[PDB]
DNA sequence: TCAGATATATCCATCCGA
DNA sequence: TCGGATGTATATATCTGACACGTGCCTGGAGACTAGGGAGTAATCCCCTTGGCGGTTAAAACGCGGGGGACAGCGCGTACGTGCGTTTAAGCGGTGCTAGAGCTGTCTACGACCAATTGAGCGGCCTCGGCACCGGGATTCTCGA
DNA sequence: TCGAGAATCCCGGTGCCGAGGCCGCTCAATTGGTCGTAGACAGCTCTAGCACCGCTTAAACGCACGTACGCGCTGTCCCCCGCGTTTTAACCGCCAAGGGGATTACTCCCTAGTCTCCAGGCACGT
């Protein structure tokens, strides 16, 4: 089935080049994006239906990002997020 | 004098080939049955066969239960297995490979029969396979083979007199029969540094020699013609000829290739290397002290590919190994 | 019938890992009601949601399911 | 690769049909995929290298559950963002209380 | 033979079973538990071994918890032996009571 | 401007309930805060189980077993029980 | 064209249910609305309503006071036992607590 | 001359407090609270009344909550008075730290 | 320096209508610091969902919505 | 088809408070 | 004093790479190109927050008991861990048997869409009666006797 | 048990403002048609559940014994409930004042939708 488990086997690969990782822990780690996924997609879509607009755009996904994450996460994160649209909008 | 071991083993490795579609198995069973038939004494115990190379545990033991029951529990399944047989009967035909047998069977396209009943299931190679597999399945004499090869040179040479025609292979060998022909191209206009080929196709199917087109490019073409009768005989086979253009930088090289044998080329890479130079199909070159290639050499004859590796050149006669 | 299959020793080895010194005598007996009230508690609400897909045999995504509504998330059981 | 070219690591387009398809909202805007897919990456990557830092410290050579587990209950800012789940056989985090001990 | 101090095995193996990922209950007689509280709600119904073994986890997860909950309490108390009282007001606390 | 709400309706209920009962503003407004909030907590229940079961349209029945997953006990039992009845009177057609 | 009934005068339910099926639909909460969910949905919330206005009455008659107050609703909503469990995290605005004081703390 | 026992007057004030349903904090020192608390994250922020009595409101219940809850939890020491050590205690049971 | 506001007559009148009979000498100061970690861990969320709307009035609705989030969801005012 | 590594068990030469 | 517990050397339980090249097939997700409907932009009331000044007084700060609760310690005994010898069911594989999960092709009843048609709920405005507040009265609980 | 004095219930004689009464008025709910498809159903195949059977053995059970920690009891002293007294800033009354939020008409441009378009992997065949 389709699931993140090769982007995860791959992003575990550049992280750290010198580790292995059960099956059980590539399952925890899919249900983990799984949830974080959808956490963030309701808080978003709640935000909009709250703010009497039609879409949802990349301002409403930093708000609920800001209101979900922990502080010093949040801050990378953000960082990390802007530099990845600039990046993104520069093409 | 393993010649009932060696034809299990072709069993075993067309089963390892075209079924369970394995080469890593393939190639160990086929090397294995051929240092098994090249031993010119017959085979007593699995571990004595187990000395020659090729032979493993698997080897060895498939021997010894061979040699003890008189065939294999394994070779009898497979053979009374109906969509083994059925795989190994639709790639037998060519065109038709692993896969190929393996969707005609899971789609009950089992015979010849339903092949005919189903070439529109059947690509242009693959329709050219079913109509004539049973001629591809004969050998050409060597007279037939030499009236064609004759009839192909004078095509050649009168589309082109600079053309230059090389019969390669066994025919060059010398051998009695051949299998297909495999034709070598040269001409001073086309080097290392396209309709050529076209027009050498156009020649050769004006006089009505090649029957059927199944690939035409700019740098081989392949098909199927026959030596015509003389209006009162039987219709020869058709027989599979591939015709290869080269540059005349590389012609020497890929005739020399090509020519054989197998170990003969094997041999003779290995005293290239051993004389430091690299031998390929394209050319030959030079190698550095640390191993890397240069500039390939220019080649203009296979006795100055000899030459080039240091190693008396040998007629293609006395090139079986 | 079976609710006293869940053995002293047993129970006292889960309290001793839940980082504990000295386990006294009725809490053995009493922590038999917890056990069933919260295995109560969730079965029932896994079982209707079973059932709301017209199946017949309890899936294991039920269970998670249930237990996210149940406001207890565990990842990791697929 | 759309993900390729903005040097992303998981498939956005799989998240850009999730969103559209997932009726969360009735329109999809224009990189959300993008931000989401950083957004999860970088949460990932924080993740696996508190995991392998753990396993450094554990001598180990696999991700074994328990050194999930350790790592997302040893620090602060991953307690709070998982507090309220669970992990299968993982354990908890040796403590015993300071009082009790002789 | 040599006697052990008094609770020197009972402090011992905390540290064992502290790092233990093991189950720690024995399986046949939950399967049975399991099936004995599922028969009052609907009549015959099938269930998967994956299942029943999640249960379990999910089972002694929330009970490791609620003890080591009502042992933290019972602390307070200046007492060193747990009592069905503290786990009482631990679930009362707790606000699922 | 104009703003939706249930005050007609409350009004209504509640002489149905008894003909001698007064009631406040703020208790109006505390009425609409819970119908709003029953009605929310039911249609994402619905949704969510909807998409679970994978399906395409809401129809009674997964109301039917998302107000029998949500209510607390028995009250439910004897809730449900007016559904149907309630449903078969539009059923009556 | 005759003296058409609403959908409640239809089918005999007192709260709103063409509005229920708008706010539905313009939910985004599915793909597609279907036909009984909005008589069900009506008739729950109807009930309800009805058991919690019931037990107000019931309190303020107790209290002897013509019109409902919203500590006596509170007083209501926490008395019982099912709504207590339904309503387990909400705090009504202005409410008050339930009169009632520890045991042993009390003299004797 | 004439005074009541030494903690009669105190279960007096318990039943009074309880059946009021007053707001019992002092509107303004609420307001400054709430401006100077918010001063922090950011500047020139404007509000509406209503938000501060809702916020008292809230305010009111939390600390309500928390006060029963040390109330409880001290019955339950074997203790009469109130002291700093219950209300971590509870704080930590309920999960808030 | 407006935390101390909060008056020891408030504090303790507050207690008593939550039903408490002795109340000791070290309590003011934890009190505060309760009613200052509740408020700011409000009224942040707050000020972010406002500032969300790009308005510069704060919104008693959205005080609302941000208790809401945070688990109190009190229905009522708005 | 095959060993070559590599991760993974023990154990019995030590170390310690208990 | 010694059993539980840290390593290093040594032997099992798994994982694993060792032809590729030329030539055709074969599809699931990138670009190209609207449109029209959703969002940004400028102008104007306004009302609702903001700020300010003065009396006013119920509310809050502060000093002073004494006395009742917090705490500290002592004996004691009885519930509870600890060692040991037995035992019953839990694993650990087998073995066979099959209801039921799952998947695939009709087709059809039903849900979305739309243009008239209309009247139930919303906005705005009285009013008298539920509610309210003192005010003095009588009624009742109690803590030093 | 008992009284003096404080906390509590009550009739009413007033006010008073706002909850419920009324009307005037549209834009959303209804009707009656249409089309275009989601799942209802009927019919199939393949497996994970289910049911024993015998062996091993190891955790579990029952029973003796010492001991310590829970639980009474005691005195002791210190901080806090209650009291009275002297300040005061919330609180209510009044005022102005202006700016951020609603609205409303206008214009722009960005994703849903449709439709090519492909080259990055599969095979034959060696």
């Amino acid at each position: 089935k389709e699931s993140y488990s090769v982007y995860v086997y791959k992003v575990l690969k550049q992280v750290h080049p010198d580790t292995g990782i059960s099956s059980k822990a590539m399952g925890i780690m899919n249900s983990f994006v799984n949830d974080i996924f959808e956490r963030i997609a309701g808080e978003a879509s709640r935000l909009a239906h709250y703010n009497k607009r039609s879409t949802i755009t990349s301002r409403e996904i930093q708000t609920a990002v800001r209101l979900l994450l922990p502080g010093e996460l949040a801050k990378h994160a953000v960082s990390e997020g802007t530099k990845a649209v600039t990046k993104y909008t520069s093409s | 004098l393993n010649g009932g071991i060696t034809d299990m083993l072709t069993e075993l490795a067309n089963f390892e080939k075209n079924v369970s579609q394995a080469i890593h198995k393939y190639n160990a069973y086929r090397k294995a049955a051929s240092v098994i038939a090249k031993y010119p004494h017959k085979i007593k115990s699995g571990a004595e066969a187990k000395k020659l190379p090729g032979v493993g545990t698997k080897i060895a033991e498939k021997i010894d239960e061979f040699l003890a029951t008189g065939k294999l529990r394994k070779l009898e399944k497979i053979r009374q297995d109906d969509t083994s047989s059925s795989i190994n009967f639709l790639t037998r035909v060519s065109g038709i490979g692993p896969s190929a047998a393996r969707k005609f069977v899971d789609e009950g396209i089992k015979t010849l029969e339903d092949l005919r009943k189903n070439e529109d299931k059947l690509n242009h190679h693959q329709r050219i396979g079913l109509k004539y597999f049973g001629d591809f399945e004969k050998r050409i004499p060597r007279e037939e083979m030499l009236q064609m090869q004759d009839i192909v040179l004078n095509e050649v040479k009168k589309v082109d007199s600079e053309y230059i025609a090389t019969v390669c292979g066994s025919f060059r060998r010398g051998a009695e029969s051949s299998g297909d022909m495999d034709v070598l191209l040269t001409h001073p206009s086309f080097t290392s540094e396209p309709k050529l080929l076209h027009q050498v196709v156009e020649q050769l199917q004006k006089v009505h020699f090649i029957t059927d087109t199944l690939s035409k490019g700019e740098t081989k073409f392949m098909g199927v013609c026959q030596l015509p009768s003389k209006n009162d005989e039987k219709e020869y086979p058709h027989r599979r000829i591939d015709i290869r253009l080269i540059p005349k930088d590389q012609y020497y090289c890929g005739v020399l290739y090509f020519t054989g044998s197998d170990i003969f080329n094997k041999n003779m890479r290995a005293h290239a290397l051993e004389k430091g130079f690299t031998i390929n199909e394209y050319t030959i070159r030079p190698l550095g002290v640390t191993g890397v290639a240069g500039e390939p050499l220019p080649v203009d004859s296979e006795k100055d590919i000899f030459d080039y590796i240091q190693w008396k050149y040998r007629e293609p006669k006395d090139r079986s190994e | 019938d079976n609710i006293q299959g869940i053995t002293k020793p047993a129970i006292r080895r889960l309290a001793r890992r839940g980082g504990v010194k000295r386990i006294s005598g009725l809490i053995y007996e009493e922590t038999r009601g917890v056990l069933k009230v919260f295995l109560e508690n969730v079965i029932r609400d896994a079982v209707t949601y079973t059932e709301h897909a017209k199946r017949k045999t309890v899936t294991a995504m039920d269970v998670v399911y249930a237990l996210k509504r149940q406001g207890r998330t565990l990842y990791g059981f697929g | 690769t759309r993900s390729s070219r903005a040097g992303l690591q998981f498939p956005v387009g799989r998240v850009h049909r999730l969103l559209r398809k997932g009726n969360y909202a009735e329109r999809v805007g224009a990189g959300a995929p993008v931000y989401l897919a950083a957004v999860l990456e970088y949460l990932t990557a924080e993740i696996l290298e508190l995991a392998g830092n753990a396993a450094r410290d554990n001598k180990k050579t696999r991700i074994i559950p328990r050194h999930l587990q350790l790592a997302i209950r040893n620090d602060e800012e991953l307690n709070k963002l998982l507090g309220k789940v669970t992990i299968a056989q993982g354990g908890v985090l040796p403590n015993i209380q300071a009082v009790l001990l002789p | 033979p040599h006697r052990y101090r008094p609770g020197t095995v009972a402090l011992r193996e905390i540290r064992r079973y502290q790092k233990s990922t093991e189950l720690l209950i024995r399986k046949l007689p939950f399967q049975r538990l399991v099936r004995e509280i599922a028969q009052d709600f609907k009549t015959d119904l099938r269930f998967q071994s994956s299942a029943v073994m999640a249960l379990q986890e999910a089972s002694e997860a929330y009970l490791v918890g609620l003890f080591e909950d009502t042992n933290l309490a019972a602390i307070h108390a200046k007492r060193v032996t747990i009592m069905p009282k503290d786990i009482q007001l631990a679930r009362r606390i707790r606000g699922e009571r």
